[PDB]
RNA sequence: GGAUAGUGGCCUACCAUGGUUUCAACGGGUAACGGGGAAUAAGGGUUCGAUUCCGGAGAGGGAGCCUGAGAAACGGCUACCA
RNA sequence: CGGUAAUUCCAGCUCCAAUAGCGUAUAUUAAAGUUGUUGCAGUUAAAAAGCUCGUAGUUGAACUUUGGGCCCGGUUGGCCAACGGGGCCUUUUUUACUUUGAAAAAAUUAGAGUGUUCAAAGCAGGCGUGCUCGAAUAUAUUAGCAUGGAAUAAUAGAAUAGGACGUUUGGUUCUAUUUUUUUCUAGGACCAUCGUAAUGAUUAAUAGGGACGGUCGGGGGCAUCAGUAUUCAAUUGUCAGAGGUGAAAUUCUUGGAUUUAUUGAAGACUAACUACUGCGAAAGCAUUUGCCAAGGACGUUUUCAUUAAUCAAGAACGAAAGUUAGGGGAUCGAAGAUGAUCAGAUACCGUCGUAGUCUUAACCAUAAACUAUGCCGACUAGGGAUCGGGUGGUGUUUUUAAUGACCCACUCGGCACCUUACGAGAAAUCAAAGUCUUUGGGUUCUGGGGGGAGUAUGGUCGCAAGGCUGAAACUUAAAGGAAUUGAC
């Protein structure tokens, strides 16, 4: 019964069978193939730094209605091109082209978050100062 | 293609007990079956039983008294070290203070409590409670 | 139903079961003494014979085979042995 | 058209010659 | 169940419980051993000999009247065949089917049945090599099998 | 037989045709130095170990060698490549 | 959530949580019985391969010293009771497995001692004011070593005896102390005769193979026979329409259509009987007779003696359509050529017709190839209908016996049905889809949210059409099953 061998000397078939079936687990397969090195923009790191190319607004998905604020960024270590979200409303005035920004993942392990189509990353720091400190008026940003 | 004569015998006893019958017949017999029943009889789970000769491995008729909850076989007969006996009893028995695991050892067939007094081990056969 | 004696079945119920399913197995065929009308020579015949058994004294035939029991010829006399 | 698998050597070589450009 | 079909039949002999000769039987053991050897010289197989003694004489079972089985009695007298009789009959059947197929190449059913017969030969011959009643490297093959039986 | 501190296709001459494998050889990959160990655990497990101790390898890349009980040494030498 | 009337945005009050700390990103562990040995799922939700054979692998029925007496006897409990152990009597080859022991560096881990002011630590420290206790112990898979046991699971032995004991009497051969070329003598092996013995072979599986007997079937191959019908053709009587649709037109016809009568040819097919019936591995199989070879079930006081179950590789067969070459070419008919384009039930119809439909010799290997349910084995359940075989009856009829047909009782095997639920399930429902948290009879295959996609790429098979094997980037919050109630 139960469709699997029970015999006392059947250990070889049991372990070989498990190896074949682990390839259906989604995160197991990612490790063993090394997908994060060969592809995806951060080559497996938690953060990356880039140069701002241009400023964009993204229309939210229906049923919500908003024009959300984003930037195009080129990553320094790869040259790959990416779009990032800028949190906290008026903070978009703190970023301008050829600024240098630090980016982080948008919390969903490579999926897009909420209303925003195709945006996977958010800005953390610009020109070496954190956006949270600027928004709360705790520090000042030098131009260049 | 009977792979285990012992497995068939205890399956027949379970099905009779569940429906409330007072007797059951099992075919064929073997030395191992007799030894297993004698242990069950010692602790009071079954009445007397009788063996019929036929020149062809015989038959047994068992009297049932309504005390048995379950009996069963473990297959394969895993090797058991003395330190392991405590794990099998935790998995198989319903409480710390009744029921038995049954072993074959080179000292004979016996329940797990006798094996501790004599300080022996071997291979697991089955359980009763 | 719930209580019955499995060791002492009644003779009548035992007689109707299939030969392999009685409490102990056993055959239900038997042997016959047979005499032809001519000779004195008795001979022994199996009740489910497959061969056409002749007499010993001469090539007169005593039985013929069928799908089951053998058919004894006309004029023969027999006794269950 | 065929899919290509990166051997250890050509993996090593490409990384080396990208470093040269940076330098 | 059957080895090569879905059949489930249970028909068989059922030998008696008693292991000693019936009270009405009264020939000697030597008498019946002489009969057995007599038929073997005439060319009958152990299966055929047993049938004749059962229904033309009183002999219920030769192993009970004498001490021994018919096959051993023949071997003790130099009458043993070169190959066992059940293997012999399988090869005989295969030859006759293979002959039929020489004329009737469209008979797809016969072609299927031939493969089953030959599987039974291999399974049986492998057994006899292990207990060494056949010599090692004895092998069935389609061409020579005809002469082996004939 | 030569060579070695010494055994051995370690190397040479003559001769034989062998050796491994579905109980996975051979080939490919590792963002792979091995182990004592670490994290999380009802039990059974899963993941990690460049890094305080033990063993191995290397001194930009390859090759060669002197002195010496001990090195194919690099805070010793010689040549080529960068 | 937010379109003024904001419990969710922004600010002010108040309140909550952790607190010298609190939040975010990425990886990994638990949650996850969503990787399942313990311990999942595969009728309808993802998932049983068209079918059968078969090598590696995994797994495999029962049986051989059992019982009974008599002493010693240690531990625990209140002399005596239980539990452990030894001795004696009664006819008295090779492995796996398990116990014990030696081994497995220190640090780390578990853990004994000790008021670092407590603690994380450390290995110290006490006592009179010279004296003195310590720096324990355990664990550590597998492999190797030594030792006790003999259940379970394997392996070997006496059958052309060539066997055992031989303590019975010859022969050959080889080594040597001692005490003196050679003998005695001690010890090797081998050959022969007498003699002793209970002289030496487990059962016969409601496992399997083989023989035999009377049967059974729309199972297969080759040959042969019949039946109407359809189309066409030749004769034949009569005289205007015939066909077809919802309606009509193209078409055929006074040289006679359609209709009637007598004959003939060709190719295909096998009505009614025909069913909750039969056979085959599946695909599938229906007129008669003959030949050839095969098969299940039943009967059996026949024979052999474990010969078995499932199965990667590998192999045979595989509807319809389709491909290559020859034959045939009635009917129907992808493509193609044509008639009408009017009318909402009859909205898709009429005419002609190529390939094909049949057959021979080679290919292809797909189907809702379905019971949408893998094979082998045991148990839980009862009744009378039917198909095949057997047994009994003082039974009916054919006839004065046998046989045949029928009736009643019983039994083995098969396609189904009705009743029943200890049970199972999300439910519909289920004699297995039961004997599963009270979780283990043996064994093969497949699945892991929905798309991208049976796509791309590599390989292999094919004349071709195509078959088999078979991804990822990226994208998304559902897609899906069963069963209730009932708007305009």
């Amino acid at each position: 019964g139960k469709g699997k061998p029970r015999g006392l000397n059947s250990a070889r078939k049991l372990r070989v069978h498990r190896r074949n079936n682990r390839w259906a687990e989604n995160n197991y397969k990612k490790r063993l193939l090394g997908t994060a090195f060969k592809s995806s923009p951060f080559g497996g790191s938690s953060h990356a730094k880039g140069i701002v190319l241009e400023k964009l607004g993204i229309e939210s998905k229906q049923p919500n209605s908003a024009i959300r604020k984003c930037v195009r960024v080129q990553l320094i270590k790869n040259g790959k091109k990416v779009t990032a979200f800028v949190p906290n409303d008026g903070c978009l005035n703190f970023v301008d082209e050829n600024d240098e920004v630090l980016l982080a993942g948008f919390g969903r392990k490579g999926k897009a978050k909420g209303d925003i189509p195709g945006v996977r990353f958010k800005v953390v720091k610009v020109s070496g100062v954190s956006l949270l400190a600027l928004w709360k008026e705790k520090k000042e940003k030098p131009r260049s | 293609t009977r792979s285990s004569v012992l497995a068939d015998a205890l399956n027949a006893i379970n099905n009779a007990e569940k429906t409330g019958k007072r007797q059951v017949l099992i075919r064929p017999s073997s030395k191992v079956i007799i030894k297993f029943l004698q242990v069950m009889q010692k602790h009071g789970y079954i009445g007397e039983f009788e063996y019929i000769d036929d020149h062809r491995s015989g038959k047994i008729v068992v009297q049932l008294n309504g005390r048995l909850n379950k009996c069963g076989v473990i297959s394969p007969r895993f090797n058991v070290k003395i330190g392991d006996i405590e794990k099998w009893t935790a998995n198989l028995l319903p409480a710390r203070q009744f029921g038995y695991v049954i072993l074959t050892t080179s000292a004979g067939i016996m329940d797990h409590e006798e094996a501790r007094r004599k300080h022996v081990s071997g291979k697991i056969l089955g359980f009763v409670y | 139903v719930l209580v019955q004696d499995l060791l002492h079945p009644t003779a009548a119920s035992e007689a109707r079961k299939h030969k392999l399913k009685t409490l102990v197995q056993g055959p239900r065929s038997y042997f016959l003494d047979v005499k032809c009308p001519g000779c004195l020579n008795i001979t022994t015949v199996f009740s489910h014979a497959q061969t056409a058994v002749t007499c010993e004294s001469c090539s007169t035939i005593l039985c013929t085979p069928t799908g089951g029991k053998a058919k004894l010829s006309e004029g023969t006399s027999f006794r269950r042995k | 058209k065929p899919d290509k698998q990166v051997s250890k050597l050509q993996r090593k070589n490409k990384a080396k010659q990208l470093r040269a450009q940076r330098i | 169940g059957r080895m090569h079909s879905a059949g489930k039949g249970i028909s068989s002999s059922a030998i008696p419980y008693s292991r000693n000769a019936p009270a009405w039987f009264k020939l000697s053991s030597e008498s019946v051993i002489e009969q057995i050897v007599k038929y073997a010289r005439k060319g009958l197989t152990p299966s055929q000999i047993g049938v004749l003694l059962r229904d033309a004489h009183g002999v219920t079972q030769a192993r009970v009247i004498t001490g021994n089985k018919i096959m051993r009695i023949l071997k003790s007298n130099g009458l043993a065949p070169e190959i066992p009789e059940d293997l012999y009959y399988l090869i005989k059947k295969a030859v006759s089917v293979r002959k039929h197929l020489e004329r009737n190449r469209k008979d797809k059913d016969a072609k299927f049945r031939l493969i089953l017969i030959e599987s039974r030969i291999h399974r049986l011959a492998r057994y006899y090599r292990t207990v060494a009643v056949l010599p090692p490297n004895w092998k069935y093959e389609s061409a020579t099998a005809s002469a082996l039986v004939n």
